């Protein structure tokens, strides 16, 4: 099944994909997603990465203390008090990021599907 | 509309949306891009970045929040 995976996943043809994890398989190719900022909606099966954790020299967006989302690439990650947190490298300098402070662009994620797309 | 930028915004549902904004868009103008996408009453929307205020008839530029391209500031609806 694919009930309770994490996943990264986008709601918009055009849109960024962001954590959470499937919920329930639903009708119509869709999949209730609940993602870890709390948002829960349905979901084309085409819009999700079953990619956990995300690998090693993805490039992501992350954001960054200042407030501003901006491309980054994964380089490490670490599971601390049953939260997941990545090491991304901006500008050649690591720093750590909560789950939910990464994401992937259209075109990010878009590189990742052939190899972890649902389906 | 050529020279737009993306920027997020945190709902206070926990969802993020993007949107396309101009250097010359007030933050009215962004509120009621916010009310077009994602149907939240302007007179609802209390918009910060970074934990300060965005006041009525400023642009992001008048708080210097827009950057490059590669930089994509995240608004918090409060």
């Amino acid at each position: 099944s694919f009930v309770g995976l994490r996943v990264v996943a986008k709601w918009s043809s055009n849109g960024y994909f962001y954590s959470g994890k499937i919920t329930r398989d639903v009708g119509a190719g869709k999949y209730k997603l609940l993602f870890d900022d709390g948002y829960e909606c349905d979901v084309l099966g085409k819009d999700i990465l079953l990619c956990d954790p995300i690998p090693l020299d993805t490039e992501v967006t992350a954001l960054s203390e200042d407030e501003y989302f901006s491309a980054g690439v994964v380089k490490g990650h670490r599971k601390e008090s049953g939260e997941l947190y990545y090491s991304i490298e901006k500008e050649g300098q690591r720093k750590w990021y909560k789950r939910m402070a990464v994401i992937l662009s259209l075109e990010q994620g878009n590189r990742l599907r052939e190899q972890y797309g649902l389906g | 509309g050529p020279g737009s930028m993306l920027i997020f915004v945190k709902t206070l549902t926990g969802k993020t949306i993007t949107l396309e904004v101009e250097p010359s868009d007030t933050i009215e103008n962004v509120k009621a891009k916010i009310q077009d996408k994602e149907g939240i009453p302007p007179d609802q929307q209390r918009l910060a970045f970074a934990g300060k205020s965005l006041e009525d008839g400023r642009t992001l530029s008048d708080y210097n929040i827009l950057k490059d391209s590669k930089h994509h500031p995240l608004l918090r609806l409060r």
